[PDB]
């Protein structure tokens, strides 16, 4: 069987501030026991110091080992790959880290947003969308690119290049997603390069890793109040979820309500297992008379079989 | 007649920089022979180039300086601020083909990201570090109330407005 | 002996990008060997997620273990801190990680907080926060000035640092102020000076003007869920006040329960209307079980007479 190889480093703490040691381990496991040889590569370049100390630990049938290599601070800045190369049967393989690049190159920040249950499960067109603001004019275009971790063809994504009023530059990339590819976990890349960028921007996105719970939607009127004749309104507890991601809409007469009528909080984490949220929606007096079964529902990727659940709200 | 020039050109300074003003002249003769008016009083300045170091807020006013018999220069405005960011300029009135300066200056010579240029409330220029914008001709149009924002440790903050008018030199 | 805790962070792809699974991992080694429970934090909030805690291995009089977190890329680049601390012995050792920048602090910021109505009404002892955060710890330990408008004294403010996790310093000054004086409309002001800083940071703080309106409030209990069956979570809408200081409070057997058990989210702004804030509070078996009433209490300036305005409902 193949090694399956990765590379951890030195976390960094004071935060900003590097560690004076940083410490390289290439952790390679899942072999055939037997003589493996290690090495270090500056860029294809081997040096003197490494740390042959971590044995072989047979578990099973497979086996693993490391090795550790100490820099000394201003190594690690100067901005060169480092490579743990590992033989084994004649076979060569190898990881790569150098210094992590900045999330921002010089202030340009790109966000890649993930698509919500909506249009994920209801119209099955979902949008992924790359925001980068932060960009200088210039004649040069914003080069971007997309791409996934299988290599499949992506669609034709829109970009919606405009000026903004601080002088900076916004670029938009909308591609819609498979949402069979989004089930499968489908790693999308967006990519951004620049004239006047130095390193190429990467975002990545995938369908939310850790369990999956179906929502537990409660959805309640109010009493009635003196004074009141017109307002009337209805909550909407929805709790116990995996993952965040949840989109709540309103139902009357079988017809979607819009969204600016509803108030949907952020899912905020509740103390047992999952994240509630609190949607609210107020409903005028005439229909209020035609009340006609007020449904909440919340789409959510875990509410097995129809990926839909939804309650019934009575005035009486 | 004598007059100022200053080294650095920024007649906006922080509280606490250095600026040296120079009593440029013409046969000036013995260097030592000049004397500094300062707003109202006399300073007891020699060798035609006073110096304002570790400057504080007293030291902004009109200034002068005065060469024997003929009389006292045209008196320049110093501004001492105190700010995150300051908008300095070579000059606050500029004549026609003469070079316009603008530079952003964060406070004690702080490093300034994302620093936007505005010119009567549009974006004249941005860039993501701190950058100066040096116009090579004056324009009447490249005028009005110029001042820059910008992010000093990652917060934006907002310079002091600064009125330059560019005016038609006969 | 005492544990020795470490964390190493995920690989950094080699060219210049973020894995889209990031992987932190906990080394602790050289300890007696015993229980030792791993806890993972995200600025200070203890999740609940499917770490992977290995097994503890005994190397001579000593023994090692490690466990690991994974993250999506966007978590990550969020620039937030994340804690491995080890509950051992009764003992807490912490050791955090973060996306690092090269050199950036985040720059002093000063916070000013208006008294709660709880504090302000019910206890009568109302207080004001004044709250210095991103502080570097070159020095400095900013002078905290208090005053008001008018020139009037204060009373004598408590002050306390923090040394957060994050490399920073939180400098807290909590004031004692006079409920008269408060309610009757005096300007506060918190005075927030550095040496090695420009014109110092000003907070201002005053009693809410404008329109008054007393809150509505609604209270709704669980109407069962298919299994679980042991917890029910209440619900309480707090609407149509101005202005948005309210103090929710959700007592029971005419005792205030901890503020650890509700969820109360922050104030929003209706439709045509005040604001609202939502509550939500799970009870075990052992709780409603008695029959008594949880009573959602809201506090407000405007809750004529009491200042105080409570529903009362207990579970079927
Ligand atoms: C010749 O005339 C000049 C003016 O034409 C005289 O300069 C004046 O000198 C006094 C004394 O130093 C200055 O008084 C200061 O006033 C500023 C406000 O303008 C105060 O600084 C402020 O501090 C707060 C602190 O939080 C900060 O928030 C403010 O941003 C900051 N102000 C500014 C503008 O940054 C400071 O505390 C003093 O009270 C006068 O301002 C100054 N005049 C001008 C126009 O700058 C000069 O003194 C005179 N020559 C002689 C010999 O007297
Ligand atoms: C100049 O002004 C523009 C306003 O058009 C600023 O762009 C805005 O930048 C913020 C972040 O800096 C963006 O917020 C982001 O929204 C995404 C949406 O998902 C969210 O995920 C992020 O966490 C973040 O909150 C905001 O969307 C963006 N506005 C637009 C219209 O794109 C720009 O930052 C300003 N530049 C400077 C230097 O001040
Ligand atoms: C480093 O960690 C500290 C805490 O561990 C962070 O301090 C937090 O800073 C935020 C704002 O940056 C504070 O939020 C503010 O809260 C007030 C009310 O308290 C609210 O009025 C504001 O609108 C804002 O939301 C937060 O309270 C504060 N936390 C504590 C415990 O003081 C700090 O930001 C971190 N720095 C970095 C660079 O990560
Ligand atoms: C903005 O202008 C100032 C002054 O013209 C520049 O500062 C000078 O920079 C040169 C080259 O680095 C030095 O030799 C001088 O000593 C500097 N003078 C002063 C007074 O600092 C500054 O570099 C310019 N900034 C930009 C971004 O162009
Ligand atoms: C720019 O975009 C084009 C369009 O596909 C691509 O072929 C080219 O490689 C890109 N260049 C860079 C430098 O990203
Ligand atoms: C001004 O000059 C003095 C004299 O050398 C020096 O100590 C000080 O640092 C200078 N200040 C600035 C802002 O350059
Ligand atoms: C200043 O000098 C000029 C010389 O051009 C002279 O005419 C004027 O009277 C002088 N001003 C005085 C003495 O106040
Ligand atoms: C303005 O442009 C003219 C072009 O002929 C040039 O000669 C002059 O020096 C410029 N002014 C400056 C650089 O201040
Ligand atoms: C600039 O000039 C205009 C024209 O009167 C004036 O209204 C404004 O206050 C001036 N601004 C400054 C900063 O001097």
């Amino acid at each position: 069987t193949p090694p399956t190889v990765k590379i951890l480093q030195s976390s960094c703490d004071g935060g900003g501030h590097f560690p004076p040691t940083i410490q390289l381990l290439c952790l390679v496991s899942g072999y055939t026991p037997g003589t493996i040889n290690i090495t270090w590569l500056e860029d294809g370049q081997v040096m003197d110091v490494d740390l042959s100390t971590a044995s072989t630990t047979q578990e099973g049938e497979l086996a693993s080992t490391q090795s550790e290599l100490t820099l000394s601070q201003k190594h690690w800045l100067s901005d060169r790959t480092y490579t743990c190369q590992v033989t084994y049967q004649g076979h060569t393989f190898e990881d790569s880290t150098k210094k992590c690049a900045d999330s921002n190159p010089r202030g340009v920040s790109a966000y890649l947003s993930r698509p919500s249950p909506f249009d994920l499960f209801i119209r099955k067109s979902p949008t992924i969308t790359c925001l980068v603001v932060d960009l200088a004019p210039s004649k040069g275009t914003v080069n971007l690119t997309w791409s996934r971790a299988s290599g499949k063809p992506v669609n034709h994504s829109t970009r919606k290049e405009e000026k903004q009023r601080n002088g900076t530059l916004t670029v938009t990339s909308t591609l819609p997603v498979g949402t069979r590819d989004w089930i499968e976990g489908e790693t999308y890349q967006c990519r951004v390069t620049h004239p006047h960028l130095p390193r190429a921007l990467m975002r990545s996105t995938t369908k939310t890793s850790g369990p999956r719970a179906a929502p537990e939607v409660y959805a309640f009127a109010t009493p009635e109040w003196p004074g009141s004749r017109d307002k009337r309104t209805l909550a909407c507890l929805i709790q116990n979820f995996m993952p965040e991601d949840i989109s709540v809409q309103w139902l009357h007469n079988e017809v979607q309500l819009p969204d600016a009528r509803h108030s949907t909080t952020q899912p905020r984490k509740t103390k047992g297992s999952g994240f509630f949220v609190f949607s609210r929606l107020e409903v005028t007096r005439a229909e209020w008379e035609q009340k006609d079964e007020f449904i909440c529902r919340a789409v959510h990727e875990a509410a097995s079989p129809s990926q839909t659940v939804q309650r019934a709200v009575s005035v009486n | 007649k004598p007059k100022v020039s200053l080294n650095p050109p920024w007649n906006r300074i922080f509280k606490g920089e250095n600026v040296t003003l120079t009593c440029n002249g013409n046969n000036f003769f013995e260097v030592s022979s000049t004397k500094w008016f300062h707003n109202g009083s006399l300073s007891e300045e020699t060798n035609s180039s006073l110096n304002i170091v570790n400057a504080k807020f007293e030291d902004s006013g009109e200034y002068k300086c005065q060469h024997q018999q003929v009389n006292e220069s045209e008196p320049v405005y110093l501004e001492v601020f105190s700010d995150w960011l300051l908008l300095q300029a070579s000059a606050e009135v500029v004549m026609e083909g003469q070079p316009l300066f603008l530079r952003c200056h964060g406070w004690r010579n702080w490093d300034v990201y994302k620093v936007i240029y505005y010119k009567d409330g549009e974006a004249l220029k941005y860039w993501y570090e701190n950058h100066n914008i040096s116009i090579t001709n004056a324009t009447v149009e490249d005028s009005g109330t110029y001042y820059c924002t910008g992010k000093v440790w990652q917060l934006d903050y907002e310079s002091e407005p600064l009125n330059i008018t560019v005016i038609k030199a006969p």
